[PDB]
RNA sequence: UGUACAACGGGGUAUUGUAAGCAGUAGAGUAGCCUUGGUUACGAUCUGCUGAGAUUAAGCCUUUGUUGUCUGAUUUGU
RNA sequence: GCAGUCAAGCGUUCAUAGCGACAUUGCUUUUUGAUUCUUCGAUGUCGGCUCUUCCUAUCAUACCGAAGCAGAAUUCGGUAAGCGUUGGAUUGUUCACCCACUAAUAGGGAACGUGAGCUGGGUUUAGACCGUCGUGAGACAGGUUAGUUUUACCCUACUGAUGAAUGUUACCGCAAUAGUAAUUGAACUUAGUACGAGAGGAACAGUUCAUUCGGAUAAUUGGUUUUUGCGGCUGUCUGAUCAGGCAUUGCCGCGAAGCUACCAUCCGCUGGAUUAUGGCUGAACGCCUCUAAGUCAGAAUCCAUGCUAGAACGCGGUGAUUUC
RNA sequence: CUCUUAAGGUAGCCAAAUGCCUCGUCAUCUAAUUAGUGACGCGCAUGAAUGGAUUAACGAGAUUCCCACUGUCCCUAUCUA
RNA sequence: GUGAACAGCCUCUAGUUGAUAGAAUAAUGUAGAUAAGGGAAGUCGGCAAAAUAGAUCCGUAACUUCGGGAUAAGGAUUGGCUCUAAGGGUCGCGAUCAACUU
RNA sequence: UUCAUCUAGACAGCCGGACGGUGGCCAUGGAAGUCGGAAUCCGCUAAGGAGUGUGUAACAACUCACCGGCCGAAUGAACUA
């Protein structure tokens, strides 16, 4: 007989299977789409996900009770140092999918990107590469006919880019590689940004700008093996409840004499891949601009940084990306910012936002300063010093 | 007409009554405004337009269904410019269904967010946050 | 953007920390932090609190 | 055999709330003593040194310091 | 229970806007019967709770046709199950009834879904009381009170998790297939406008929010405390002090980290093809006709975009491939 | 006045752990009450040691309401062994 | 020792240190806890839990078989320290001795 | 299948007319072939109905039946399965 009473289900069925993404970098499933008309440039950008923070600043929104009112929002705090291109895949359309027709590398590859070709680096003999280093002997007549491939087939072209994980507080060494799309028209001219960014550096300046609305891509915070109400906020059974009541207590009619896959069962939670959409960026800043986390408003000559650095992370030393709200992924973790697939005029995108303040007290623990100037200002004179 | 308060009076709260008609609490019994979910109570915030019946007070008042505005909430919020706040004690005041107040004076202060909701409990407020 | 002041410890509230409690007489105080929150609540005296600023500045403490 | 890693140590951050010890013409008083205008003993507590002391990565940040570690086993071929 | 046909009449006049007698044709198996085919070497007997899915005879939402459609409200009907369809008082209850919110509080199925999921209030052993009946033992589809709810470690299914074999190993990818998601309201404005004698009183576009749901996230706020981190306190023990033990975490305040809450914050895409329907041209049928050929637009529909998984017997690109 | 087999339900009590109809009717309690309480009583089928009515005190008995209280719930979260 | 106490908690004498262990800290459990705002809306039903709690002082209703109800209900206080007062024995007002309770 | 129309021009379309007596009488508040009531009057007739309807307070006026012109051979109705 009928549920006798509607609620809707638990969860949502396009996210299934709940399973442990296969690797940790997130993959982007979709670049936007392609203008031909626009320069050469990077698709997405390669960033590790620092902490979070709090900004406040004027809403610009005409007809809202804060409009020109001051708004305090949580912000996501990306380290963005500049990605290294090492590579250039082409790829030809089939009637079976893309294809990779080949890659070109670069000629050059730093440790920091070989390590990415070695599960154990320390006891190798580091040969990755060498043979292919030699095709640029004397004219690189190997490298310019797979660019030529390229630019002849190849209807897609996506650069190879790698982190620099040196660069963050990260312990990791080993860097993150990935395929970005080059968008921009002229195939030919991908191709040729490509071969000359080789063993070059791309900033995320030239990726992204403020009030920008762009999408996170990564593998969510891992939580392990889960019961089904956490995992899928089913209802909590009565205290009476003999065998438990972290349950569903009806897993299936007695037809079909099966257990359904839409049914809520205990198992993974969380370390999946998550590819969330329309996060503004709040900043662009640069790492070598010390008052990186002074406004207009502020002027106090301070970084991004919290004070005492960002819990479980470190602190800020390259260009970085603070985004609007809150990203998929924990600190430390490799996210992938790519530009909107679609273009959203809606006032809320299209808003421009200036900081009036950034956050840059403790986040461990109930930080009550902003600067450790402040700090020896309140507190005076103490016995070790100050 | 107003940002989501965080809901602080579920079905069957008594809260103080703040006017001066004669009644001395109001009892929840609905949320104007409400949705829908099983299991879940309807819920009244800071400037919503609840039903409620005058638990002690004046007999005329009592044993009757009348429309009523929470004015405080004491049940911990967050503004749109960061700040978490809550007044001392949840309290009401008796209205007809357009937002008229039926007393003429408001005890205590007043929740900004039902004062801007709601003109004539404006009116007859005092502190006003 | 106003830094405020916590009522009980003097401690500057930045945007968005602590809480506000509004008094049945309508009088605000403001929190920089659970703590504070706290000990106003169990109607401790800030001045007999050796951290706050009350009371350094009763016990002349830091001129 | 290194912007290497680790164990400690240092600094930052943070939590609590002012350590032990010493001292005081502080202390409700009580008891003694005599140069009866002060002394001795006891005394919760108070005051100062002292936002001190303690703890702080175990899933905090950092490190020009100290000490140490860095070739064991198995398997894989178109 | 639901739906047709005819059309005497109702509907001021008018059978068919909306209804509809006398008749009559059906459908359904969410009623109750009828039967006794299965089960009596046992298929756990009410209801509720929980949760998933399905149906459509659609309550709401989308888009429409009709009206005894001026507006508003409403009624009849179409495509439509994409999406939602509640909080309570009484009762074991299904049902019922009322309060109230709501866009709406539609009807159903899945062994009258669901007891090795719960619960056990009822029913349905044994105790007991009553009333009626009985000479009595006792009876009552009458009332009342008390009354053990057992087992999964197997197989499959489901949820997650490894994994031999493809020369080895490593990295970057493709995408068959499978899944898929957003939802609804309000306020302002349009506008006291259109419409209307008046009373009353819209809608498209725009704006700000909110509901229900979903996916994350922990800067902030709140919760949590074996950080047994700091302090406080009792009782006792270590001769006193200092510093500690024990009190099954002794208790109290605060408490970082981590986890976490519509108790916190953020985010939740745009193209095509269609349905009903309204049209174009246009014969059939020298006229007419949205339809027959052809064709335009068009729904919360569908398929894509997008999002999740990645075939462990689908595929590609690329690095290095063992001197002894 | 009778007749069935003697009498013909008195004092009380009640939709009561006894009332089918029945969720009786009225009042009250609630926003709303098949619950509770107070009434009513041609009471299917109450009733006098098959004891009737009432009763202070008592009760791991059954029941309703109220104050306090709370994770029973809204709506879950976290910690220890 | 605390305490009214053969209660609970700690200790002396005596006895024991025996329960298969090691490593991790997922879900679901069993046992023990906490929780913003609301406060029984949950449920057959407040089941479970919470709240209360010792002692001193104040105050205590209906009803009643006059015995009770009664710890009704409802209030206040409680540590530590330094003091004050009162409460005894024996010997011949004095001398001396002595223990706690208020 | 049956009944009809039809080269002595069938149905459709287009075009032209569609009268005189007579705006007939009766009246309708106002009817003028037609809200309307009886007869569907005679003549000229190819045709023209006191009109077929519309319109207007009525009108003025249209419009149709009807008749002609064109057109060229099929057409209409009721039934059966
Ligand atoms: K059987
Ligand atoms: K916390
Ligand atoms: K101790
Ligand atoms: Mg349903
Ligand atoms: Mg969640
Ligand atoms: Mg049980
Ligand atoms: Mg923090
Ligand atoms: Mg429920
Ligand atoms: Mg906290
Ligand atoms: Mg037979
Ligand atoms: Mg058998
Ligand atoms: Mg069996
Ligand atoms: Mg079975
Ligand atoms: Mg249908
Ligand atoms: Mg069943
Ligand atoms: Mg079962
Ligand atoms: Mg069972
Ligand atoms: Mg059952
Ligand atoms: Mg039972
Ligand atoms: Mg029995
Ligand atoms: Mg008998
Ligand atoms: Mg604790
Ligand atoms: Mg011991
Ligand atoms: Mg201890
Ligand atoms: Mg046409
Ligand atoms: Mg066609
Ligand atoms: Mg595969
Ligand atoms: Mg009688
Ligand atoms: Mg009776
Ligand atoms: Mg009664
Ligand atoms: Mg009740
Ligand atoms: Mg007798
Ligand atoms: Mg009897
Ligand atoms: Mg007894
Ligand atoms: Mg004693
Ligand atoms: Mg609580
Ligand atoms: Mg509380
Ligand atoms: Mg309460
Ligand atoms: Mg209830
Ligand atoms: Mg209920
Ligand atoms: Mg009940
Ligand atoms: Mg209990
Ligand atoms: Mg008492
Ligand atoms: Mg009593």
């Amino acid at each position: 007989s009928h549920r006798k009473y509607e609620a809707p289900r638990h969860g949502h069925l396009g996210f299934l299977p709940r399973k442990r993404a296969a690797s940790i970098r997130a993959r982007v499933k979709a670049f936007p789409k392609d203008d031909r008309s626009k320069p050469v440039a990077l698709t997405s950008f390669l960033g590790y996900k620092a902490g979070m923070t709090t900004i406040v600043r004027d809403l610009d929104r005409p007809g809202s009770k804060f409009h020109k009112r001051e708004v305090v929002e949580a912000v996501t705090v990306v380290d963005t140092p500049p990605v290294v291109v090492v590579g250039v895949v082409g790829y030809v359309e089939t009637p079976r999918g893309l294809r990779s027709l080949t890659t070109v590398w670069a000629e050059h590859l730093s440790d920091e990107v070989k390590r990415r070709f070695y599960k154990n680096w320390y006891k190798s003999k580091k040969k990755a590469f060498t043979k292919y280093s030699a095709k640029y002997a004397q004219d690189g007549a190997g490298i310019e006919r797979e660019l030529a491939r390229i630019k002849k087939y190849a209807s897609v072209v996506r650069v190879l880019v790698h982190t620099q994980i040196r660069k963050t507080p990260l312990a990791q060494k080993k860097a993150h590689l990935a395929e970005i799309q080059l968008n921009g028209g002229s195939i030919s001219e991908k191709v040729d940004w490509a071969r000359e960014h080789f063993e070059k550096t791309v900033a995320v300046d030239s990726v992204f700008e403020q009030n920008e609305m762009i999408d996170a891509i990564a593998v969510t915070k891992g939580h392990g093996f889960e019961g089904v109400t956490h995992r899928w906020g089913t209802k909590k059974l009565p205290r009476k409840t003999h065998r438990g009541l972290r349950k569903v207590a009806c897993i299936g009619a007695w037809h079909p004499a099966h257990v359904m896959w839409s049914v809520a069962r205990a198992g993974q939670r969380g370390y999946h891949s998550r590819t969330s959409i329309n996060h503004k960026i709040y900043r662009v800043g640069k790492g070598d601009d010390e008052a990186n986390g002074a406004t207009s408003f502020d002027r106090t000559k301070k970084t991004i940084t919290p004070m005492g650095g960002f819990v479980h992370y470190g602190e800020i030393k390259n260009d970085f990306i603070m985004v609007k709200g809150c990203i998929p992924g924990n600190r430390k973790r490799i996210v992938t910012l790519r530009k909107s697939l679609y273009t959203n005029t809606s006032r809320k995108a299209l808003e421009e936002v200036s900081l009036k303040w950034i956050d840059t007290a403790s986040k461990f623990g109930k930080g009550r300063f902003q600067t450790p100037a402040e700090k020896h200002a309140f507190m005076g004179t103490l016995k070790k010093d100050l | 007409t107003k940002f989501r308060i965080s809901l602080g009076l579920p079905v069957g709260a008594i809260m103080n009554c703040a006017d001066n008609s004669g009644a001395r609490n109001l009892y929840i019994i609905a949320v104007k405004g409400s949705g829908s979910r099983l299991n879940r109570l309807p819920a009244a915030s800071l400037g919503d337009m609840v039903m409620a019946t005058v638990k002690k007070g004046k007999p005329e008042l009592r044993k009757k269904v009348m429309p009523a505005i929470v004015v405080r909430q004491a049940k911990s919020w967050r503004r749109r410019d960061g700040v978490f706040l809550y007044f001392e004690d949840n309290a009401g005041v008796i209205a007809n269904p357009k937002g008229e107040m039926k007393g003429s004076a408001i005890t205590g202060p007043v929740g900004k967010e039902c004062a801007d909701l709601w003109p004539r409990v404006a009116s007859n407020s005092g502190v006003v946050v | 953007m106003k830094v405020e002041i916590d009522s009980f410890s003097g401690a500057k509230i930045y945007p968005g920390r602590g809480t506000l409690f509004v008094r049945g007489d309508s009088k605000i105080f403001r929190f920089q932090n659970s703590k504070s929150a706290s000990l106003f609540k169990q109607r401790k005296n800030p001045r007999r609190i050796a951290w706050t600023v009350l009371f350094r500045k009763h016990h002349k403490k830091g001129i």
